[PDB]
């Protein structure tokens, strides 16, 4: 990190330590998309 | 006016301008047959 402070949460462990399950970006006007992992399920799920 | 709701919804769709029902309505989404306009907004089998 660069300041030892920054997105601190009040639980004791900062859960973004924790492998993150997904990303986020930003749609055709500006908003935020929520891509999520389990999304794969229509892709690597096959039978294939 | 007030109206009741879940507590889990998130604060990413209160930030810009959107439809109090939280399902988007609207007339100009379809233009070529007449029994199609009921189902975009009483319809939730579909998606949103």
């Amino acid at each position: 990190t660069r300041h030892a402070g920054d997105f601190s949460t009040v639980s004791e462990q900062d859960p973004r330590q924790f492998p993150p399950q997904g990303i986020f970006f930003y749609n055709k006007d500006g908003i935020l998309t929520q891509l999520t992992l389990r999304d794969a399920m229509g892709t690597i799920c096959h039978s294939s | 006016e007030f109206v009741a709701m879940p507590v889990s919804t998130d604060l990413q769709y209160f930030r810009t301008a959107c439809n109090p029902r939280g399902r988007a309505s609207g007339m100009l989404y379809m233009g070529d047959r007449d029994a199609d306009i009921e189902a975009i907004m009483f319809d939730h089998t579909q998606s949103d």
